[PDB]
RNA sequence: UUGUUUUCACUUUCUCCCCGCACUAAUGUGGGGAAAACUGGCUUUAUUUCUUCAAUUAUUUUUUUUGCUGAGGA
RNA sequence: AUUUCACUCAUAUUAAAUAAAAUAACUCCAAGUGGGCCAUUUUUGGUAAGCAGAACUGGCGAUGAGGGAUGCUCCUAACGCUUGGAUAAGGUGCCUAAAUAUUCGCUCAUGAGAUCCCAUAAAAGGUGUUGGUUCAUAUGAACUAGCCCUGAAAAUGGAUGGCGCUAAAGCGGA
RNA sequence: CCUUCGAUGUCGGCUCUUCCUAUCAUUGGGACGCAGAAGUCUCAAAGUGUCGGAUUGUUCACCCGCUAAUAGGGAACGUGAGCUGGGUUUAGACCGUCGUGAGACAGGUUAGUUUUACCCUACUGAUGAAUUUUAUUAUAUAUAUACAUAUAGUA
RNA sequence: UGCGAAGCUAAGUCUGUUGGAUAAUGGCUGAACGCCUCUUAAGCCAGAAACCAUGCUGAUUAAACAAUACUAUCUUUUUUGUUUGCUAAUGUAAAAGAGAAAUUAUAUAUGUACCGGUACAUAAAUAAUCCUAUCACCUUUUUCGUGAGCUGAGCUGUGAGCUAGGCAAUAGUUCUUUAACAACAAAAAAGAGCACAAACUGUAGACGACUUU
């Protein structure tokens, strides 16, 4: 018969399984629809969960409770040490999907960046990238040629720099950024400039800009239901523990539904969150990236005492608004909306 | 299927086996008629293991023969031999399987001299 | 049936009566490529056909729909499903017959280059009367959750571009050809002229 | 069953028809219209030094006969479109609130206001090969005109189902624009 | 409380005339009339390999290409 | 009434027909059984029931085989082991052997329909379409009955058996 | 009275999920005896939600109150190797009535042991090989090729 | 017992889209049915928390796949063969000419030429077609097309031919016509780096696995 009291399910269906992620670097799983009028632009970056804070910023909602008060905001900083662009990857539409045509490289890859290609770096000899590196600029201008020709979509394969950040990791986190904005050839001509160079957060992104953050959660190993699904204690008098969905379906249908809440893993998780603010980009070379114009001190971001299990803030970083997925050192990819 | 060797038809080979002696050890193959109530065997459903029955006899002007169109007669000693003395050409000897390794080479020169065939003729030498 | 493979183009074919043909083709032991699977057309309306596969979608395993109906929304996975209907493909000579089967949307690199066949028993021209209701494939798969339709009809375009070049130097081949053959026919002795003009060649 | 059943349409003088399996367009003073009757059974006969076009049908029921005086009437309407604009005037009505129209992207796109005093922009983009303009003579005309009568009076439909009344008496709350005419240029 | 007898009404035209006189689905057409007699129907003669000699049934006689089977041993 | 003598009433087809009618009749000894159930037709109680109780016959039981997708009881047909042949019931678009056969109508369904038992549908409606009937100076009505539509709502996801089928692979014939 | 009496754990609540629509609210409509406001009838619609408490073992009920609404149902009267054990339904005991009595009581009351998962599957998470009669929406300097292409290891 | 960093944690803080196509309904044009009619014909429009996408999660859910980086004695033609558990070695779901690339409409199409239109051709049992097969050898007379080496160009090889000539097949009547493709082994001839573990880490964790050095 039907439920005595009705109330909402524990939990959604829409981040099923919750299983480990596959990997620790947020992965974008659409980047925004290329409009043709724009410039080419850069979608996306990645920096490295630091820690968070807490601003004051004075308040402009005209008919709102707080209006012209001056309010303290939670804020997350993530260290953006600019990336090196280094390849080219052409997508063309089939009805399979994305076909890759072809990437090229640059001509000098760090090895950083080879290093990612390698789970034991120490003790090989380091031969990634030594002799493909070579190829003429005939085959390459062919290659980009043809990529133009039959591409639709383009995107730069750009790598992070772990040395300038306290992580001790140092192979790189690579990417894959799409190019949105002009036509192909504009597209082309727009990554092969800056084919080697750096990219700092500041061209990929502008203050108060609200963005997208792609992320893994704090993993917990396996949880019970209760803290996994939120489903409600059991009375103390249970006899052989409260900790438990009591009834995991009906009679009929002679299974359990995946729909039931179970026992298994918690965090570490993939998740996509929308509109967090950038609040401030803070840049590297100035020396009071965290004073504002009512607090005239020359400071830096990093709260005294480094930040807790991160490090110091060295390099360019951007102010969140708001909390991030992750734990501390985190990769974070942050996507234009 | 019926085989056919000249005039010799074997109208099935394949002996009928025991119904569920394949899946269950304690039953024999050898063939039991099954009683049963609602026994599928029993009652002739469709696809399972057939029964015997008379339909499939031998022609009987070739029953009993064996592949040399001669009716097989096992011998104990020489002696046992003599009725083939005019019987040799339907008849083909086999030898006991309890005679010794003498009585055996025995019976074989005597069958050979009177021209008998004999079966197991290479047995024990 | 008699071929190494046989290549057919879909357009304008009935589903279930092109079903049927391939699936007899394919258990006789011919190995069909199925090609422009977004042309082929269903008799009925094409909101009572999405509904039909509105019923075909809310079809699904209650206690875990990934072991449910697999639904597929390609046209030529839908042609696909309605051969393995027609099919028994539980069996061990049904999954071979099912697997001598290609389905494509378009005409990809191989089968571009190919003479396709038609099927006249299954042919919406020659199965429906005019003034009944039918749809098209490709726009039921992508008003149920395609989306490649109009990839597929732009490759469609430049393929028809690049025949038509194709047409154009075959035909003049082929004049070439018959001048020179016209040419010759009064080169022949007069006895092997005689014959061929009386069989018509 | 009947055998054969025609209907003969005359061509008007500054009219020029192409017809090619039942496919027809239609060029006149006021521009061209085309229009597809390849959903119906039909076999056309357009005499061209004599004018006037001949639809025929070979084994019609009644039900595909119905469509033979459709089809005539059809092609009679894009001639007079094309030789003299369809124009469909319209009233907007008013209780206590007055509408503003306002007539933008060349006598397209028309935007009203204040319709029930709602201060919220309501408009509506015309048809291909139509105008909408405000009357000369009497102000609380809008006029909307073109070659196309499917076009026009669909435009003025729109204009007339996007001002309704919503949660109120309608056989009190009169206010909307309405078709008060239908005629030509 | 049956028969028998009688009247007109029944055809083709690639014919003519009139009206609409180009109006039709039409290489024609709608409406109204005149015409013989190709067409169609009937009778006499000769013929049926120019052509027809059918269909059904009763009663008979063959024929093309072929599958399976060979009991027995007087 | 009985008994004895006479005479003689078809039989060479047999005191009407037909009859693998003597596979008879009779005696003895003895087994199991003595819960039945189902179908057609009839029928009682009950609102009804895959309910309870009876009559006839045939079945199931005790019995497989072909068909009805499936099914103790429906249809064909009952059974030694084979080779050929030809059929029954039922089918011939594919699953699936055989017709995308031929010929003539009807039907469009934004919940079509599709093999007795059999797997529900009614009263009441329709200016959907197709034929008929009877009244009205090619019109208007009123009826009639085919197919279609409304009436037509249930719980895991779902079933003309499935796919699917509309110049049918549906419905009624030939 | 068809299946279970060499046993399918028999009420309710708690917990949890899913389903139906005969829709309570929310969405968009039609009608009104529709001025407005409120409301009633009705359509498409099951996406979202349908509560806190007093008494009672209770389902039901009935009040207090919040709400936008506090709709109706199914899933072996969903759910006891999920609980609980208030009720029902053993053995103790009390009362009333009935009985000569032993005792009876859809009459009331009080106290009264709630067993087992380590198997299969399902579900939840966690490692992981192998995959050629296999696959291909191409690859080749405006031009050929399926009569083709494809090794494998790491990343 | 106070306080209590760190880490967990809610009662604390942050974040939670817009497109398509529709239903109901209201309409357009419009016959049936001279009028009318949203269609209870054909042909159209607008339209809902519904539907499908978008977006998000998984994808050993596709026993799926691509691009790239680096590398393993390695890679190409001919002949013979595949008739201690091993160390030469064979498999086909389908060769017998498995021959055939335009597109489209079905109450019509296609090419060409001018400016959808006009004109002219073509096709309309379309595969009921077309194309492809046998002329062996060797010698001679020679003609025309392609490849090596040489320098737009001479020669040699090759394919297709022309003239003339003389040279073969034979196994007893058929038992598959051993004829295809792909692979493999041997022998000749030519050229061609990683991962695990370990120690560390703790963004991870029941163990594996994962992030690292």
């Amino acid at each position: 018969s039907h439920r005595k009291f009705e109330r909402p399910r524990h939990g959604s269906l829409g981040f099923l399984p919750r299983k480990r992620c596959k990997r620790l670097r947020g992965k974008i799983r659409s980047f925004p629809k290329d409009d043709k009028e724009k410039p080419p632009h850069f979608t996306a970056f990645m920096g490295y969960k630091a820690g968070m804070t807490h601003i004051v910023r004075e308040v402009d909602k005209p008919g709102s409770k707080l209006h012209k008060k001056e309010i303290v905001e939670a804020c997350t900083i993530i260290e953006c040490a600019p990336m090196v662009v280094v390849g080219i990857v052409g997508y063309r539409e089939t009805p399979k999907g994305l076909r890759i045509l072809s990437t090229v490289w640059a001509n000098h890859v760090s090895d950083e960046f080879r290093r990612r290609y390698y789970k034991n770096w120490y003790k090989s000899e380091k031969k990634a990238f030594t002799k493909s590196l070579n190829v003429p600029e005939a085959t390459k201008n062919c290659l980009l040629k043809r990529i133009e020709k039959y591409c639709t979509v383009l995107r730069a394969i750009c790598h992070t720099q772990p040395s300038k950040t306290p992580l001790r990791m140092k192979k790189a986190h690579i990417m894959e950024v799409q190019i949105n904005g002009g036509s192909m050839k504009e597209k082309l001509e727009f990554v092969k400039e800056m084919l080697e160079k750096n990219l700092p957060v500041s061209t990929v992104f502008n203050p108060n800009e609200m963005i997208d953050v792609i992320s893994v959660t704090k993993g917990h190993g396996t949880k019970g239901v209760v803290s996994r699904y939120g489903v409600k204690r059991l009375p103390r008098k249970t006899h052989r523990g409260l900790r438990k969905v009591a009834c995991i379906g009906a009679w009929h249908p002679a299974r359990v539904q995946f729909q039931i809440p179970r026992h298994g893993q918690k965090g570490y998780f993939h998740r996509t969150e929308r509109n967090k603010k950038i609040y401030r980009i803070g840049l590297k070379t100035d020396k009071n990236s965290a004073s504002t114009d009512a607090d005239i001190t020359e400071k830096k971001i990093t709260p005294m005492g480094g930040f807790p299990h991160y490090g110091v803030v060295n390099e360019d970083f951007l102010l969140l608004k708001g909390c991030v997925a992750g734990t501390k050192k985190r990769p974070i990819t942050l996507r234009k909306n | 299927a019926v085989k056919k060797v000249g005039k010799i038809i074997k109208k099935r080979t394949k002996k009928f086996t025991r119904f569920q002696s394949n899946r269950f050890m304690r039953v024999k193959p050898a063939w039991r008629k099954p009683r049963g109530i609602d026994c599928r065997v029993r009652r002739r459903y469709k696809g399972t293991n057939l029964m015997p029955s008379i339909g499939y006899g031998s022609n009987k002007k070739t029953k009993f023969l064996l592949p040399n169109n001669k009716y097989k007669y096992v011998v104990k000693n020489v002696k046992e031999m003599e009725p083939l003395i005019m019987n040799h050409t339907k008849y083909c000897v086999q030898i006991a399987h309890n005679v010794s390794s003498k009585k055996r080479k025995q019976i074989i020169e005597r069958a050979k001299q009177m021209n008998v065939s004999v079966i197991n003729a290479k047995a024990r030498l | 049936m008699y071929k190494k493979e046989y290549v057919i183009d879909c357009k304008g074919h009935l589903l279930g009566r092109l079903a049927s043909l391939i699936a007899k083709e394919l258990l006789n032991g011919q190995r069909i490529v199925a090609v422009r699977c977004e042309d082929i057309n269903i008799s009925g309306s094409l909101y009572r056909n999405k509904l039909k596969y509105q019923e075909f979608l809310r079809l699904r395993t209650n206690t875990n729909p990934k072991k449910g109906p697999l639904h597929l929304r390609e046209p030529s996975k839908i042609l696909w499903r309605c051969v393995r209907g027609m099919l028994p493909h539980k069996t061990y000579k049904g999954q071979l017959a099912l697997k001598k089967l290609k389905v494509c949307v378009g005409m990809p690199y191989p089968y571009d280059k190919k003479k396709k066949y038609v099927l006249p028993s299954a042919l919406r021209a020659f199965r429906l009367k005019k003034h009944r209701r039918y749809c098209r494939l490709g726009t039921l798969s992508s008003r149920v959750g395609w989306n490649y339709d109009t990839l597929v009809k732009k490759n469609e375009v430049l393929r028809k571009q690049v025949s038509k070049a194709y047409y154009k130097k075959k035909v003049n081949n082929l004049n070439e050809k018959k001048e020179i053959k016209t040419e010759a026919l009064n080169l022949i002795n007069p006895e092997q002229r005689q014959v061929l003009e009386n069989f018509g060649y | 069953k009947t055998i054969v059943s025609t209907q003969k349409v005359l061509i008007p003088e500054g009219v020029k028809v192409a017809i090619n399996a039942r496919k027809v367009t239609v060029s006149g003073k006021y521009g061209t219209l085309r229009r597809s009757f390849r959903h119906l059974p039909i076999d056309i006969r357009l005499n061209k030094l004599k004018k006037y076009i001949k639809v025929v049908m070979w084994f019609g029921v009644p039900d595909s006969l119905a469509c033979i005086r459709t089809v005539c009437t059809h092609l009679k309407n894009m001639f007079t479109g094309v030789t003299k604009k369809f124009l469909y005037k319209m009233r907007l009505v008013h209780a206590h609130f007055p509408i503003n129209s306002n007539i933008v992207d060349n006598n397209t796109r028309i935007e009203i206001r204040n319709y029930l005093g709602e201060k919220s922009v309501r408009f509506v983009k015309a048809l291909p090969g139509v105008v909408i303009e405000k009357s000369p003579n009497v102000k609380d005309e809008i006029y909307v005109s073109g070659a196309d009568i499917e076009n026009v009076s669909l435009t003025a439909a729109l204009i007339h189902q996007s001002v309704l009344c919503r949660n109120k008496d309608i056989r009190k709350f009169l206010d909307g624009i309405y078709v008060s005419e239908v005629t030509t240029v």
